[PDB]
């Protein structure tokens, strides 16, 4: 009891979409986001690409020097995000009971 | 096997493992207990207190005091698509209790205009004032006849971005625009008795759904008896074997104040706010069995069945003070009695409501009984002139033996003179 | 949108309270899952103890507060019941309960006189009871009896701190931007009623914490809203400059709290979603952050029993309690997976906001805490956890 | 036989008229009101309604959820109780302008059959037949009323002319007098009539296997009678006289236990007679974890303590068979078997005790005692038990 | 057996909703 | 007389589950010239609909619940006495009775006292708050809901010995009707001081201003009742003025009243038994339990549906009810029993429902 199909069909669309977005159970083996790289500006001296990544601006956009093919695809653990902004991938994560 | 229970037993093993796969994510980016410090599950931990041993907070500070042993020329350049361009300092601070989006503050310094298919100096300008609130700051550039902005400020107050000449893209709402900046397990499940699937471990022991490294077996049953307890779990070495079976027997409630379940609308939430509750005292563990003392779950009034309040449960006990349709039974059985006169009629049902009223078993009590009845319905008699009947109704218990008659006499003088 | 957010994450902690419920008897030597009538903002043990020799278990005593809502709020202390080391019994008693004014947002005993017991109020007023005068019931027409009244301020807050050494010496905040300090030993017993002995105006916020130093009478600490930690001196005859003042924190600060076994070394819980740890001597340098706490922190406690150990809790519905001695060391990538080597234990068995905790200082690694949906939790941690 | 079809034409053409009039100040009443309309929303599950009519497009909507709800299991209706139940010459007013003379018998002949000695009442719920009207028998202007009041008064006093002249008041001593000069010329208790004889063997009392009463007027010198314990403690153990048999405390005979107290307080020292004072622990209704609902205790309480007492409809055997036989639809049976002359149905009314369910490890039982003769239910506990937890007893 | 554990799950946890899990 | 009604077959939907509709009831509490509107129901399936000149049934809202085991029978429309918005309520299976708010599209209210199934949900007509629920508990029940409370219970040991399947205030509401499968047609009164003084403190009640529970006034004592009117179940009641008429699966609507012809309605004593069958309307193939009847505001028709499909319309405004001209309705498509009829406000508009999840129209021409 406690648990009628209102909340499991909302728990259920929200973790399609989260699964579409980050491909837990297809590539990231069920414990670890895959975000994939994105050309979003370069600086030529030594030259040194920023990428953004995919599925939202949780990330920073990263720098890197000229390993550009490896990072095409990366997988990392939830644990290893930042945890102040871990929280836009389902917002019922964490969330303030009150909110006053 | 018809498709109904296969969809039936499919929906049934849908739901709990989708919920289990939700907190999943949850224990893992917001953990409720660390697995380390379980008594079963320990070998996950990698140290023990031998550093507490040898440790001295004072001595902290030294430590890391040994580890503690511009401007800005951003000139423009020809975009590259197929106009004009301003650039702007978006300093993002961080978040304060009062607010929940976090402050942004988008200082335009000035636009110029620029070739397509100027620059802007800035001699110290970041205005940080080192406060610990200029939690990061990017350098926007908007356009128009794509706009887009990039993290300058790192978090240690570090640079991203090199210098010299450098390129980036946009969005409205390939196209870019350039620049120059300078400073074996096996699951048997089991649904009738029936074997509906069976499958064997990819992993030695990284749970299927849980996803936790635990070396050892005894661990991983402990865990999956005692977390996940929608399933039932039975293991026998025979290559290994684990027998999945649904509990048919949760106790799925609210697991805590349920009198907010039955508010106007559907299982409210009062946690704005205080509450009042009933007192409980649950205790499991002294030594390593239950002990709940006191009252938590819901209660329903007899009657009406609707939700009883925690306000109210010992005051206005209710099944006291009996109810009135046994009175008025008790008024429809005598009335519906033919040889029966007015006066008579109306002193029986005046005992009864004062027998009903006040119980007597004991017989001498009947000796003070009466003397009530003129001290309770006395003035109503006088209204209604039954003091014959009632004298009658006195006699025939005194032909029984109940009471004496120098008490009756007693009785009818102690009516009539206050009658007078 | 944000009310069927609530209701399923509702149902998520309920599932989450199931789960703690049945994992529970492996982790902690002792449980009390206790619910109180009304719930409350303040929970503090008593120094008091009774052991009766032909029983098991020892008794101890609580002094905790109350919030009501149209109804009259009793400051309550109680009693409890711990094993001490054998046995499955043990329940709760409520042995006084006394009529105060309004609600209670904080509540001190003195450690001197443990009879006496500092308590604030929703206006201007604060006021100190002393119960061994007061009756074992409560009145029930409602008309409150203070034993000591005491005024200064303009509003309410939540800080309040005894000095340890000397007796009578009082401090306590407020959000009108003062900081009144107290001495009620010069007062005569006739005197119900004491003026503000002196008021400290620093800050330009609402101050949120204040506390007496342990070792040294003549200064303490404080920390408000402003994104700032203020030490102040005593001895000095200017209320504006304080002996310190640093930029402790990104955020609203909340709660301070200095070390029974040393004297320079605290720790700060501020609303960035940290804890922090600074020393005495060098105030400018912030030498650790810890940061699990995913929200408000709203109250930390140094252990009584123990020199290396922290403990926070907040709106998260998850206490936490660090380890200083396991900072910065090497672990396994797993035991890193669950969280930091510092941090020691997360009860996670509230589900509400874990309003006040509180330690004992006659038992080792047991506490006890207090949430705001009428829910009063006391437990003690395992000995193979800690060793 | 037909002589009403116009007067149902007349009634039905007014009832037409009234109706009519009152649907029109219904109008009158309706037309001050203004209320919004309904107001969609711009268009998961989806719904989709289609047409047999051609000409009319399918109207499609997205769903929309309705908040949950906690359900509960089923009950029937009923009503409290706390006493048992059973199911199976004109002689004017007294005080009227109408009344006459009579005679003693015929005068109180309707308050003797109708008045009950085991509980004081008239046309009580348990007690069918009177016994016998043995049981009562012991060793100036004049109106047929005063005639009666005369012959009543002086039946019961045999002519003690002051003690009239005291209760009536107006009627003199002396008028009395000289009125009286020109006047002559494993079995339900049942209790038996035989005052001449002894307690023999024609007796009901010893074919029921049951010892005799007060209430039976038979021989106050008899054996057969069961006197009152003699125990000055509370009398809950196996020594007490009272608890040797099936039967209770009397509140008349067990005078050293000081059950004839007064009954305003709680506090006594007789821990037997609280079937009769009532003394019940103040029990809660709640949904069971077992099957449907259960009854809740408040207070603690210990072993072989007095929790309640069962209540309900007095039936016989062939009775609640078939009465079981048609619940058996419902499949509600609150059943209780008493003994073999009577048995207890409950399911219409009853208290919260009925609630309980059956279980292979109960806590508490029930037992049977004859309290005045009444064989009433008593549900006690069988273990110690915390507030707010389950009570089970085995039926 | 060829169906593995995690493969089930992933299907079952989809319940058919198009999150295109290898089947 | 002729029919005087050009009745046609405007529109005939037929929804996306296949499950048998239970109850339909309009919008009769709306004012004059809005957009009109009515509500069906299926087992876990409410609709709202509007209706249109030329036969466009608008889809507006559409709310199901997440139980989709409950089995709703009823609806039911109510306008608010403050914030003058409308209400739906609604119940099933689960023992439960729903108030929605269609204007926020929320469950705002729910209300929770029966056993098992509700059979029917009625709203006093003057005082808009109260709300009178059958059920299959062997009594009735009576809800405030401006107090969001318990007004009484209108059973007991006197009430019906088995299921109760229908029940109807007067238009005026100061007596109710109540009939169900015990064969009794009990009468009730909301008119003397008890029930009047009890819905007086009922509106007085506030749980946060004293801290008492609310007393409760039973009723175990009817003011009528009669076991010869029927035999078989007794599946709809309605009263006609001071008349009742009612129904059965003896394939006949019967209207009588109780006592003699000359006896008032308003001193019928609860010993009364004596009747009065003052007319009898014949059909046929009317032998499935829980069918129903209906009338418009005015009252000034009536309309009916069987088992097979083919409707029955009867008037009232002539005299000689049981010589009155009858009037029948057939399509070569309801190949479904019908279970539920309604009008609007006025006798324009006629719609009803079957058991093959068809939402049959008519209209005036
Ligand atoms: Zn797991
Ligand atoms: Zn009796
Ligand atoms: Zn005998
Ligand atoms: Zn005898
Ligand atoms: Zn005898
Ligand atoms: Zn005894
Ligand atoms: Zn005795
Ligand atoms: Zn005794």
């Amino acid at each position: 009891d406690f648990f009628d199909a209102q909340t499991l069909d909302a728990i259920r669309h929200r973790a399609i979409c989260f699964n579409l977005s980050a491909h837990i159970e297809s590539l990231g083996k069920g414990h670890s986001v895959v975000f994939h790289s994105t050309v979003i500006a370069k600086r030529k001296g030594k030259i040194k690409l920023l990428l953004h990544w995919m599925p939202e601006d949780i990330l920073p956009d990263v720098w890197v020097n000229e390993e550009r093919h490896q990072l095409k695809t990366k997988v990392v653990h939830l644990s290893k995000l930042p945890k102040d902004t871990a929280l836009l991938l389902d917002p019922n994560i964490y969330r303030t009971m009150p909110q006053k | 096997h018809v498709q109904a229970d296969h969809e039936l037993f499919l929906q049934a093993f849908e739901k709990p493992t989708q919920i289990y796969r939700f907190l999943r994510t949850r224990n893992l980016i917001a953990p409720i207990f660390l697995h380390r410090t379980l008594t079963y599950m320990s070998h996950r931990n990698s140290r023990t207190n031998i550093k507490r041993k040898t440790f001295k907070v004072d001595d902290m500070l030294s430590k890391v005091e040994k580890m503690k042993g511009a401007h800005l020329q951003l000139t423009f350049t020809g975009f590259f698509h197929k106009v004009t361009l301003e650039v702007l300092l978006v300093k993002v601070c961080h978040k304060k209790r009062k607010d929940v989006s976090c402050p942004i503050r988008q200082v335009p310094t000035g636009k110029k205009q620029v070739p397509l298919n100027s620059l802007a100096v800035s001699s110290n300008e970041f205005e940080p004032s080192n406060s610990h609130m200029v939690k990061s700051y990017s350098l926007l550039f908007r356009v128009t006849r794509f706009v887009a902005q990039m993290t300058v400020f790192d978090k240690n107050r570090r640079l991203q971005l090199l210098d010299g000449e450098y390129e980036v893209a946009m969005q409205e709402m390939g196209p870019t625009l350039q620049f120059t900046l300078r400073w074996r397990i096996f699951y048997q499940f089991l649904y009738n008795n029936n074997t509906r699937q069976q499958t064997e471990a990819r992993d030695d022991l990284h749970c299927p759904w849980c996803t936790l490294n635990c070396r050892k077996l005894y661990s991983l049953l402990k865990h999956l008896k005692l977390c996940h307890s929608r399933f039932i779990f039975n293991y026998v070495y025979h290559p290994a074997r684990i027998d999945v079976s649904i509990n048919e027997c949760y106790d799925g409630s609210y697991a805590g104040n349920p009198q907010d379940i039955h508010r106007q609308p559907g299982f409210a939430f009062s946690r704005n706010g205080p509450v009042k509750r009933t007192p409980i005292t649950h205790i499991l563990v002294c030594r390593p069995r239950t002990y709940s003392s006191g009252h938590n779950r819901l209660y329903f009034h007899s009657d009406t069945c609707l939700p009883l309040r925690p306000q109210e449960m010992e005051v206005d006990s209710e099944d006291e003070k009996d109810p009135e349709w046994l009175r008025e039974k008790t008024i429809t059985q005598i009335e519906e009695f033919s040889d029966v006169n007015e006066g008579e009629k109306e002193v029986m049902k005046l005992w009864n409501l004062h027998v009903m009223k006040h119980g007597f078993i004991a017989d001498n009590q009947m000796n003070h009984a009466c003397m009530l009845f003129v001290e309770n319905y006395g003035q109503k008699i006088i209204k209604k002139n039954l003091c014959r009947n009632f004298m009658l109704h006195l006699v025939s218990m005194h032909d029984f033996n109940l009471i004496s008659i120098m008490s009756i006499d007693k009785a009818v003088t102690k009516l009539r003179e206050m009658q007078q | 949108e944000a009310a069927f957010d609530d209701a399923v994450e509702e149902r998520v902690i309920n599932e989450e309270y199931k789960i703690w419920k049945k994992n529970t008897p492996f982790l902690y030597d002792l449980v009390m899952t206790h619910a109180l009538e009304w719930p409350s903002l303040t929970a503090q043990w008593l120094p008091d103890v009774t052991r009766p020799e032909g029983k098991d278990f020892s008794i101890h005593r609580l002094v905790l507060g109350t919030h009501t809502s149209d109804e009259q709020n009793h400051l309550v202390i109680a009693s409890v019941q711990l094993p001490n080391d054998d046995a499955v019994s043990g329940k709760i008693e409520i042995e006084i309960k006394i009529n105060h004014e309004g609600e209670v947002n904080r509540a001190r005993y003195m450690p001197q006189n443990p009879c006496i017991i500092a308590t604030k109020t929703p206006s201007s007023d604060v006021l100190v009871f002393d119960y061994t005068k007061h009756p074992s019931k409560p009145d029930p027409s409602g008309e409150c009896n203070p034993d000591l009244r005491l005024r200064g301020h303009q509003k309410e807050g939540y800080g309040l701190s005894w000095n340890p050494n000397l007796s009578g010496h009082l401090l306590s905040a407020s959000d009108d931007h003062t900081i009144c300090l107290w001495d009620i030993s010069a007062v005569p017993k006739e005197g119900k009623v004491v003026d503000a002995k002196t008021i400290f105006t620093g800050h330009t916020a609402v101050v949120e914490d204040v506390s007496w130093h342990l070792l040294h009478e003549s200064l303490f600490g404080s920390v408000a809203d402003d994104q700032k930690l203020m030490i102040w001196d005593t001895r000095s005859n200017n209320t504006s400059k304080p002996s310190h003042s640093v930029d402790a924190h990104t955020a609203e600060v909340n709660c301070l709290s200095f070390n029974p076994y040393s004297e320079f070394i605290l720790a700060t819980g501020s609303a960035d979603k940290t804890v922090a740890l600074w020393d005495l001597r060098n105030l400018k340098l912030k030498l650790h952050s810890f940061e699990s706490h995913k929200d408000e922190i709203f109250q930390v406690q140094w252990s009584p029993h123990n020199e290396t150990i922290l403990a926070s809790s907040g709106t998260d519905r998850r206490l936490n309690v660090w380890d200083l001695s396991k900072i910065g060391e090497e672990q396994s990538p797993e035991d890193a997976e669950d969280g930091p080597p510092e941090l020691l234990f997360i009860h996670g068995g509230h589900t509400a906001k874990i309003s006040d905790f509180s330690w004992n200082p006659n038992e080792p690694w047991v506490i006890c805490s207090v949430s705001e949906d009428n829910i009063m939790q006391v437990w003690q941690m395992a000995e193979n956890i800690y060793n | 036989r037909l002589q009403a079809n116009m007067g149902a034409k007349a009634l039905y053409v007014a009832n037409f008229a009234k109706v009519q009039e009152k649907t029109q100040i219904l109008n009158e009443e309706w037309k001050k009101l203004r209320v919004q309309p309904v107001q969609s929303m711009k268009p998961l599950k989806k719904c989709t309604i289609e047409s047999i009519f051609p000409g009319f497009a399918s109207q499609h909507m997205l769903m929309r959820s309705l908040n949950t709800v906690a359900l509960v299991p089923i009950m029937y209706s009923w009503s409290p109780l706390q006493q048992n139940f059973m199911v199976e010459q004109c002689t004017p007013n007294i005080d009227g302008p109408n009344a006459k003379s009579v005679q003693r018998e015929q005068s109180l002949h309707s308050f003797h059959t109708l008045f009950c000695r085991r509980c004081f009442k008239y046309d009580c719920f348990l007690h069918p037949f009177h016994a016998t009207p043995n049981v009562y028998k012991r060793k100036v202007e004049w109106t047929g009323a005063e005639e009666s009041l005369f012959r009543v008064f002086h039946g019961t006093y045999f002519n003690n002319f002051c003690s009239i002249a005291r209760l009536l008041g107006t009627k003199t001593c002396k008028q009395v007098f000289q009125f009286a000069v020109k006047e002559s010329l494993v079995y339900n208790y049942q209790p038996c009539d035989h005052p001449d004889r002894p307690c023999d063997s024609t007796c009901p009392c010893i074919m029921t296997q049951n010892f005799c009463e007060k209430f039976c007027q038979c021989n106050p010198d008899c054996q057969n009678r069961f006197p009152g314990c003699r125990c000055k403690t509370q009398c809950n153990t196996k020594q007490c006289p009272c608890y040797l048999a099936v039967r209770e405390c009397d509140p008349d005979l067990c005078l050293t236990c000081g059950a004839s107290e007064h009954w305003d307080c709680k506090v006594v020292s007789c821990k037997n007679c609280s079937i009769q004072r009532g003394l019940k622990k103040h029990l809660l209704l709640a949904p069971s974890d077992v099957a449907g609902w259960g009854t809740f205790i408040k207070e603690s309480v210990q072993k072989n303590e007095f929790i309640s007492e069962y209540c309900g409809e007095l039936i016989s055997q062939d009775e609640a068979d078939r009465r079981g036989k048609v619940y058996d639809k419902y499949m509600s049976s609150f059943l209780f078997n008493l003994n073999n002359d009577f048995v207890v149905d409950a399911t219409r009314k009853g208290n919260k005790i009925r609630f309980a369910n059956h279980s292979v490890n109960p806590n508490c039982y029930a037992k049977v005692v004859m309290v005045n003769g009444d064989h009433r239910i008593g549900i006690f506990a069988k273990r110690a038990i915390q507030a707010g937890e389950e009570l089970f007893f085995d039926y | 057996r060829k169906p593995k554990t995690e493969d089930f799950l992933t299907f079952l946890c989809l319940r058919g909703s198009p999150a295109l899990p290898n089947s | 007389k002729k029919c005087k009604y050009s009745f046609k077959c405007v529109n005939s939907l037929k929804e996306d589950h296949n499950q048998p509709l239970f109850g339909v009831q309009f919008n009769w509490h709306s004012k004059e010239g809005d957009p009109l509107v009515f509500a069906t129901v299926g087992s876990n399936r409410v609709t709202l609909y509007e209706c249109h000149s030329q036969g466009e049934i608008r889809l507006l809202q559409s709310y199901v619940d997440a139980d989709a085991d409950e089995n709703f029978y009823t609806c039911a429309w109510t306008y608010d006495s403050n914030t003058s918005h409308p209400l739906l309520a609604v119940a099933g299976s689960r023992g439960i009775i729903r108030i929605i708010n269609p204007i926020t599209m929320q469950c705002i209210k729910h209300y929770v006292g029966h056993g098992n199934a509700i059979n029917e949900l009625k709203f006093h007509p003057r005082d808009p708050n109260l709300l009178l629920s059958v059920s299959k508990d062997h009594a009735l029940r009576l809800w405030n809901i401006q107090t969001d409370t318990l007004v009484a219970i209108f059973g007991g040991v006197e009430g019906h010995r088995d299921e109760v399947l229908s029940a109807d205030y007067d238009l005026l509401g100061e007596k109710i009707m109540s009939c169900g499968m015990d064969h009794s047609l009990k009468l009730w009164r909301i008119n003397s001081k008890r029930m009047m003084n009890a819905i007086k403190e009922s509106y007085d009640y506030n749980p946060n201003k004293t801290n008492r529970p609310f007393i409760s006034q039973k009723i175990h004592f009817p003011d009528f009742s009669t076991r010869d009117i029927h035999r078989n179940y007794v599946d709809c009641v309605r009263w006609l003025g001071d008349l009742i008429l009612s129904k059965s699966c003896e394939n006949a609507i019967v209207c009588w009243k109780p006592g003699k012809m000359e006896d008032d309605i308003d001193k019928i004593k609860p010993s009364e038994s004596n009747v009065t069958i003052l007319g009898r309307f014949d059909y046929s193939q009317c032998d499935i339990w829980y069918m129903r009847f209906s009338m418009d505001f005015w009252q000034k028709m009536l309309a009916l549906g069987n088992q097979v499909g083919k409707l029955y319309v009867w008037d009232l405004e002539v005299e000689d009810p049981h010589k009155a001209k009858c009037t029948t309705l057939t399509h070569h498509k309801c190949g479904a029993a019908i279970r539920q009829t309604s009008f609007s406000r006025d006798s324009s508009i006629l719609i009803a429902v079957c058991d093959d999840a068809s939402i049959w129209r008519w209209d005036r021409l």
